[PDB]
């Protein structure tokens, strides 16, 4: 997997920025997936420099590659709620050495477009597990110390517009958008 | 653009085929790619150049293409094959990468399973947390201040949900009733 980075929260009208690390390749590109929807191509840059964008993203996409620093990047300007999605970077290598059809994907980064502020979660003991409540935006990750019998549940969106989730064992809470570790 | 059936299903040990229909400008003149995507993970490339497998991909997956149509074939089906499958190709008239809408492959033969239910009391505020896991099929019913999640598929292809009752500490016995296939369990 490729190391993908960049903020998980962007205000409407501002610019979304993401970066991935990669050594080499032939085509570097970006694909996104709105919640509950299919894969949507954003743009690709080829080793020739030839560059192609999804025409529906009109003049808002800028992609770049810096092979000498082992990275490639996406900027999407003037965002609205329609741009909320999990974004993936993709690097095509193809038939390499003995290896064949190599294509590497970033892990995926959820970007939520919203004018609401980030809010760190309040963590409470369950008795067993932990309750992670009233945070924004997604996601939170929960680890323990232990990997067996651990069940982390998808978050509820409450009427406050804030999320809550619980993790059970049969806790190390991380909220990167607010930079909180409990 | 590229069109796939929205749904497929198969039986463990048996085969399934997933179709992808395009045009002369895409599938007709360019290589078809196939992806498997498990929920909440990156797509994984299964097939490139119409019919070739990347290193590491099981030979249970095969691909072919005739004229303006392409197909992904999967043999020796297993439960873990349950996933969304996408086709993709370069399109000459558009100068764009195009993706199919995806086909959700369900794997049949799962037995009915009653929900595991755990209710936690409150540990300034008060939240009652009802946690529902390991049920099949993926529907449940839970019984002011109630917020209940939609059923989400677990990684083992059973289902989970959580319900949250928000109360003031002054308001705070209480019960979570979980109904699944006519069967209801209470926690208190
Ligand atoms: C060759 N891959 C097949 C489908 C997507 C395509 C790709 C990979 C990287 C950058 N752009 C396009």
């Amino acid at each position: 997997q490729l190391l993908e980075s960049g903020p998980g929260l962007v205000k409407p009208s501002e610019t979304l920025s993401l970066t991935c690390t990669v050594s080499g390749g032939s085509i570097w590109g970006w694909i996104r997936q709105p919640p509950g929807k299919g894969l949507e191509w954003i743009g690709s840059i080829y080793s020739s420099g030839s560059t192609y964008y999804n025409p529906s993203l009109k003049s808002r996409v800028t992609t770049s590659v810096d092979t000498s620093k082992n990275q490639f990047s996406l900027r999407l300007s003037s965002v609205t709620a329609a741009d909320t999605a999990v974004y993936y970077c993709v690097a095509w290598f193809g038939d390499l050495l003995s290896l064949k059809g190599v294509e590497l994907w970033g892990q995926g980064t959820l970007v939520t477009v919203s004018s609401a502020s980030t809010k760190g979660p309040s963590v409470f003991p369950l008795a067993l597990g932990c309750l992670v409540k009233d945070y924004f935006p997604e996601p939170v990750t929960v680890s323990w110390n232990l990997t067996s019998g651990v069940h982390t549940f998808p978050a509820v969106l409450q009427s406050s517009g804030l999320y809550s989730l619980s993790s059970v064992v049969t806790c190390n809470v991380d909220h990167k958008p607010s930079n909180t570790k409990v | 653009e590229l069109t796939q059936p929205p749904s497929a299903s198969g039986t463990p040990g048996q085969r399934v085929t997933i179709s992808c229909s395009g045009s002369s400008s895409n599938i007709g003149s360019n290589y078809v790619y196939w992806y498997q995507q498990l929920p909440g993970t990156a797509p994984k490339l299964l097939i490139y150049r119409n019919n070739q497998r990347p290193s590491g991909v099981p030979d249970r997956f095969s691909g072919s293409k005739s004229g303006t149509s392409a197909s992904l074939a999967i043999s020796g089906l297993r439960s873990e094959d349950e996933a969304d499958y996408y086709c993709a190709a370069w399109d000459d008239s558009l100068s764009a990468w195009v993706f199919g809408g995806g086909t959700q492959l369900d794997i049949l033969g799962q037995p009915k399973a009653a929900p595991s239910v755990t209710l936690f009391p409150p540990s300034p505020k008060a939240t009652l947390v009802c946690l529902i896991s390991d049920f099949y099929p993926g529907a449940v019913t839970v019984a002011a201040g109630v917020e209940t999640t939609t059923p989400s598929k677990q990684s083992n292809n059973k289902y989970a949900a959580s319900s949250y009752l928000s109360l003031t500490p002054e308001q705070w016995s209480y019960s979570c009733q979980v109904t699944h296939e006519g069967s209801t369990v209470e926690k208190t």
